[PDB]
């Protein structure tokens, strides 16, 4: 749902209680702490973008 | 626009530096003598003819004393305070200081 | 007005400076908007055919 | 299958939907405040302090909240108080009915994107309609636009007097502080009059003293307590026994010195005390500190000595008595000197008692006739709503005398806006007339919300008003309709420029800005996630 | 266990009626813990203390001020009686007392369909017209008259328990309070906090208290071979010790001779001979310090035949200063001759109880006092002390303030009758409050007529008769007998200031109370 200028925007809080909102692909997937080993490969495929 | 990284503040040597008072008047001769080396320094800084100061932070040593502060305020020379070791190469190229 | 808009306004202006990068790295553009998609999904069929 | 972060994720109407309740829940605060018909607010602490206030931003950022939804319309009151000065209770009713409004907008499958774009166009729209309809500056009301901008701010408060006695004080403080600068920049720095409280008399034997007043006391009960034609020496230094440097140490080996040595400690010290004073100084005022030894001299001389008052007190002291702050010895290579021409002046420095306690007072000073305030209440209660009322009104009238431009209250400039933006929405409508016609819906929460508070009629009341703003505009008779509003104690229109209800422009215009990003960065937080907390590691 | 969705997690609130009507019960309930402590026959009330004392007292904030509430409204009416000690003297019992009628009223209009708004713009009118009566009713006082000064004190502390020896305690307060009436530069002020010292000694009875012509301290001599009575002693008073200290700084002496050891020794002897010789270039006969006395500076000022007094606190030696005149002099270097205290007189070091006391009293013209109690326990002398502490007060009110308005309730009713008369013509929704400040007004009387026993029907429905008419105006309650009397022979009058406070606290009180619509509580603050 964040593709195009017609997309939306995500909010995510850590287990600090930092809110962030953003947009940007790369800064969703750092916040998102995906755990399983090969879902977080498309972590390190956004760091190269 | 003056970058300055030599501390405005009493002598200090890498050796530990201790000074005895062991007379009457001494006592008044190591206040007035460290009162006339603040002094000047700040002398060859308004005879250089700057108007403003960058002061580099400093962790060992007084980036800037209260004395030199006074003088300095004495001279019309404006003094930003508590630049990082960060900001030298930006700051630098901007202004055009060494 | 809002640390949460500041901080998202930081990003954006990140990603335009990198599109102009681009642009002096490889000094050629195309068409956005799926154009890319559309036409490799076609010639890509071709080519498998 | 599932996601596979630790936390919860709650995407669509979930989070739509919650995002607008934690709003609202904020809403269901302020709007009870609204108006000079609301009333007080009480919050209590855990371990028993209690607080009574009717400041909207106080009262939020006093209460705890947890959605990151309802911080913003926490942080959105502290704009104002930064932007405005008084305005911190609509621009959070304001915010969550645009909110509420978008709400019903989208759930009808109208992309969010098509909303905001509309809450944009409306608001820059409105905001020129605002610039176009304005009242008068300053010039033709006088005094008047700054006694009645004055009462209007504080009919909302405690001090909501129906006299001039608090008004006076508020305008004609602000007004004797006045510094011009290059460029045209008529200065009045409110934050230069010292507001000071007292559990004493009644709130209308509160003192408008010309000069300063400072927080502390003269001590040695052999000082005189009142000097008239004194010369002040303000000074940021110690008057104590003189200490030796960490780096310098005294090692004798000639016993017959130790005398001589030792007592220089307290002969260094006496040499500079003594030439403070055989300048003429008749009050020495210090940030640091004197010790027993060195107010002996104070008492024999006849001077004053006032000692550990905050630096902030000090230089403001000082310019308004024309001293300059000495903090060492200099000029030109001099041991001593103390700057004997650079002395204050004052008609009069004396300690008065202020219901059993003690107050300094340095008079009209001869170079800047500053102010201070003395505020007088039953208890601690009243006073601490007194002095934050106060700085509302000093504010409030701050900005009546940068920005030359009143617009009416009592609801008038958002009934004028409520037939305008309607037509408006007819001009451009092809597919955001929804969102242009409930942002112009929006803006009716505020006479709605003053009816209510006040226990009038609401629908046909404010409907009334409606009717006067829409024949101003629809008849183009010049019938001069645009700046009637709602009489909350009579329930009836009054036409606000013959009774005196303005307001800053800036007021309405920055509050609309604000109200309305705050909103559009809201309503794009459809998906949220939300991670387990880190307590123990 | 998921949580739920809230905001300001573990937070009560309250709002609308349950408020409006919650907080005036709680001031009620305030008041009526002191409404039996108004009038000429109050009882005693024997708190027990959380310290783990006994506080036996009838003076209304006295006990208001030891009770502690969790309300947070009771919480305001309790510092209303705590302003009101530090404001004014009895300004205390009948300001909680009204405060609390006024309220009363207004819980009646609260559910008539009357805006909050009327109630306290209704209040706020009648102030000015109450404060405005009490300043025309007003009667002029002649302070230099001794037997004016004596009525009005003896009735001040008829009310309180101090009353049975009313011929001890009148002399008492009005010459401490005229003691300190010091005027140094261009300022008059009546100082009974810093020179108008209260000291107690359990036994004896209050028959030997008295007012002490200068002061006393709780010391001893500092060496028995020095003299322990002299007529007139000149007195010097000084701030430094008569010790050798090091100084600040980081000496260090180098000893390498057989000499320099017992060298150092000698000039720490002689420092102190030195500066001891100081301090009898005035030739004193009583030297007066606040540090340690070293045993040489002992030895020389016994040779010396001067008495000493070793550790004096800051605050008695400021005490002295003024009754003796003697200046303060830190340094002996420079003492000079106008810093002797001339004109003390005796010098006495009694033993009261197996404990020395010394004295200097019967001074020629003090400026400061003390007042020396005696009692059969502490329990009487802390009565007495607490009640002699009012009855200075109300002297500076008179002295600062010379008017009086007549007590006994003569003043309230003929205030709540000036109200009535203009209630007339009000001629809007405010007319109903209004009036109810005029009948608020009578707690007052009625209260000082249920403390004697008295009936509530007919001296009041008589009171009320009798301010009809032009000819008196200053009728009021007789506590004693349970009659109405004319205060032109009753002669109770109370200070103009006490009244004007009283009806300005009580009003703003109500104001502040009534505004509360909702209560949020559980919060935490940084």
């Amino acid at each position: 749902t964040s593709l195009g200028p017609k997309g939306m925007d995500k909010m995510i809080q850590d287990g600090k209680g930092d809110v962030t909102i953003t947009n940007d692909g790369a800064t969703i997937l750092k916040q998102m702490q995906v755990l399983h080993p090969a879902a977080r490969m498309l972590v390190e495929l956004s760091k190269a973008q | 626009i003056g970058l300055i990284q030599f501390c405005l503040s009493a002598p200090k040597t890498d050796m530990d530096n201790q000074i005895v008072v062991s007379d009457y008047a001494q006592m008044d001769r190591v206040l007035r003598e460290e009162r006339a080396y603040i002094l000047n320094l700040v002398k060859q800084i308004k005879k250089t003819g700057c108007n403003v100061l960058l002061i580099q932070k400093s962790i060992l040593r007084d980036a800037l004393s209260d004395l030199a502060l006074h003088f300095l305020n004495k001279m019309k020379i404006m003094v930003i305070k508590d630049i990082e070791r960060e900001d030298i190469e930006f700051i630098c190229k901007t202004i055009g200081t060494k | 007005s809002n640390k949460l808009v500041i901080e998202e306004a930081e990003r954006s202006i990140h990603d335009a400076l990198c599109v102009i990068r681009c642009l002096v790295k490889k000094r050629a553009l195309i068409a956005g908007g799926g154009a890319p998609e559309i036409e490799l999904a076609l010639r890509l069929t071709e080519y498998s055919r | 299958g599932p996601l596979s972060v630790f936390g919860d994720r709650s995407t669509g109407e979930t989070i739509r939907s919650q995002n607008v309740m934690a709003a609202a829940s904020i809403a269901n605060i302020v709007k009870s405040s609204l108006g000079p018909v609301g009333l007080d607010k009480m919050l209590v602490d855990d371990i028993g302090d209690v607080t009574i206030t009717n400041d909207g931003a106080t009262i939020l950022k006093l209460l705890e909240v947890e959605h990151p939804a309802a911080k913003v319309l926490c942080e959105l009151a502290d704009l104002q108080d930064k932007e405005v000065g008084d305005g911190t209770t609509s621009v959070v009713i304001i915010a969550a009915e645009l909110l509420k409004n978008a709400d019903e907008l989208v759930k009808q499958k109208i992309h969010p994107t098509s909303v905001i774009s509309g809450y944009r166009l409306a608001c820059k729209e409105a905001v020129r309609y605002i610039n176009e309809n304005l009242i008068v500056n300053t010039d033709e009301l006088g005094r008047d636009c700054l006694i009645n901008a004055a009462k209007t701010s504080m009919s909302s408060k405690i001090i909501g007097i129906n006299g001039d006695f608090f008004a006076n004080m508020v305008v004609d403080a602000v007004l004797a502080i006045k510094y011009t600068d290059i460029r045209g920049q008529p200065r009045y720095p409110v934050n230069s009059v010292n507001i000071l409280k007292a559990h004493g008399r009644s709130q209308m034997e509160s003192m408008l003293i010309s000069g300063y007043a400072l927080n502390c006391v003269v001590g040695s009960q052999g000082m005189p307590k009142r000097i008239v034609n004194a010369k002040i020496a303000c000074l940021d230094f110690s008057l104590q026994k003189t200490k030796m440097k960490l780096g310098v140490q005294v090692v004798i080996t000639d016993p017959e010195k130790l005398d001589q040595i030792r007592q220089r400690e307290s002969d260094i010290t006496k040499e500079r005390i003594q030439k403070i004073l055989a300048t003429g100084a008749n009050v020495i005022l210090t940030t640091g500190g004197i010790d027993d030894m060195c107010l002996k001299y104070f008492v024999e001389a006849g001077a004053m000595a006032v000692r550990r008052v905050l630096k902030r007190d000090l230089k403001r002291i000082a310019k308004a008595s024309g001293a300059t702050i000495l903090s060492t010895l200099a000029n030109l290579e001099g041991e001593e000197t103390f700057e004997a021409a650079m002395l204050g002046q004052a008609e009069e420095v004396v300690q008065e008692r202020i219901c059993d306690d003690e107050l300094i007072l340095i008079k009209n000073t001869k170079a800047r006739t500053s102010a201070s305030i003395i505020l007088r209440g039953a208890n601690d209660f009243m006073c601490d709503e007194m002095e934050r009322s106060l700085h509302d009104a000093l504010c409030v009238v701050k900005r009546v005398l940068e920005s030359k431009s009143v617009v009416p209250g009592g609801g008038a400039v958002e009934a004028a806006l409520s037939i305008y933006l309607e037509n408006y929405a007819t001009s451009m409508g092809s597919r955001e007339q929804l969102a242009i016609a409930e942002f112009a819906r929006s803006l009716l929460v505020i006479p709605n919300t003053l009816a209510v508070n006040a226990a009038q009629d609401s629908t046909d009341l404010v409907a009334k008003l409606r009717a006067f703003h829409n024949e101003a505009q629809v008849n183009p008779e010049r019938k001069n309709l645009k700046w009637i509003g709602l009489d909350l104690s009579n329930g009836k229109p009054r036409d606000n420029k013959q009774a005196g209800v303005f307001e800053p422009t800036i007021v309405k215009v920055k509050s609309l800005k604000f109200a309305t990003e705050a909103a559009i960065t809201i309503l794009r937080i459809d998906d949220l996630i939300k991670l387990h907390p880190e307590s123990k590691d | 266990h998921r949580p739920v969705l809230v905001l300001s997690q573990n937070t009560k609130r309250e709002s609308g009626r349950k408020v409006q009507s919650g907080n005036i019960n709680a001031a009620k309930t305030i008041a009526d813990i002191i409404r039996t402590c108004l009038g000429p026959k109050s009882m005693m009330k024997m708190l027990l203390d959380p310290m783990g004392g006994i506080v036996m007292t009838n003076d209304g904030n006295a006990i208001l001020r030891e009770i502690q509430v969790q309300h947070p409204a009771a919480k305001s009416m309790i510092e209303i009686s705590r302003t009101q000690d530090e404001e004014v003297g009895d300004g205390t019992t009948s300001v909680i007392i009204l405060a609390g009628e006024m309220l009363s009223v207004a819980e009646h209009f609260l559910e008539q369909q009357m805006h909050p708004t009327v109630v306290i713009s209704a209040y706020r009118k009648a102030l000015d017209d109450m404060i405005s009566t009490l300043k025309k009713i007003s009667i002029p006082v002649d302070i230099s008259d001794s037997d004016m000064m004596l009525n009005i004190i003896n009735s001040s502390i008829t009310t309180k328990a101090i009353s049975r020896w009313s011929s001890l305690a009148c002399n008492i307060a009005l010459d401490a309070v005229k003691m300190v009436q010091f005027e140094e530069n261009g300022r008059k002020e009546i100082d009974i906090k810093k020179y108008a010292r209260v000291e107690k000694i359990p036994g004896g009875i209050i028959e030997d208290s008295c007012v002490l012509r200068g002061v006393m301290i709780n010391k001893d001599v500092t060496h028995p071979r020095m003299r322990r009575y002299i007529k007139n002693p000149r007195i010097v008073l000084l701030d430094s010790s008569l010790e050798y200290k090091k100084g600040e700084s980081q000496t260090d002496i180098e000893i390498t001779r057989e000499e320099d050891f017992t060298r150092i020794l000698q000039m720490e002897e002689e420092y102190i001979q030195q500066l001891c010789e100081d301090i009898i270039q005035l030739k004193p006969d009583v030297v007066i310090t606040e540090k340690g006395i070293s045993d040489l500076a002992q030895h020389y000022l016994m040779r010396a035949n001067i008495t000493a007094i070793r550790r004096v606190r800051k605050t008695d030696n400021n005490r002295i200063a003024r009754a003796c005149g003697a200046r303060i002099v830190s340094r002996p270097e420079e003492l000079r001759e106008d810093d002797v205290g001339t004109g003390a007189g005796l010098l006495e070091i009694k033993k009261i109880g197996d404990e020395y006391f010394t004295f200097i009293t019967d001074c020629k013209d003090p400026k400061a006092c003390t007042i020396l109690l005696r009692g059969a326990s502490k329990e009487i002398l802390s009565e007495v002390e607490r009640n002699l502490q009012d009855a200075m007060q109300v002297c500076r009110n008179v002295l600062l303030d010379p008017q009086l308005v007549p007590g006994g309730g003569a003043s309230e009713m003929a205030v709540a009758h000036a109200l009535t008369e203009k209630s007339k013509a009000m001629t809007g929704v405010e007319q109903w409050p209004y009036r109810a400040v005029a009948q608020a007004l009578e707690v007052i009387p009625r209260t000082l007529i249920q403390n004697c026993g008295a009936s509530t029907i007919r001296l009041l429905t008589s009171l009320r008769a009798k301010h009809t008419q032009e000819n008196c105006e200053t009728w009021g309650v007789n506590g004693e007998t349970g009659t109405l009397v004319d205060m032109k022979e009753l002669g109770i009058w109370e200070p103009l200031a006490v009244k004007l406070q009283t009806y300005k606290t009580a009003v703003e009180t109500a104001v502040l109370l009534l505004r509360i619509d909702d209560i949020v509580s559980g919060h935490k603050k940084k």
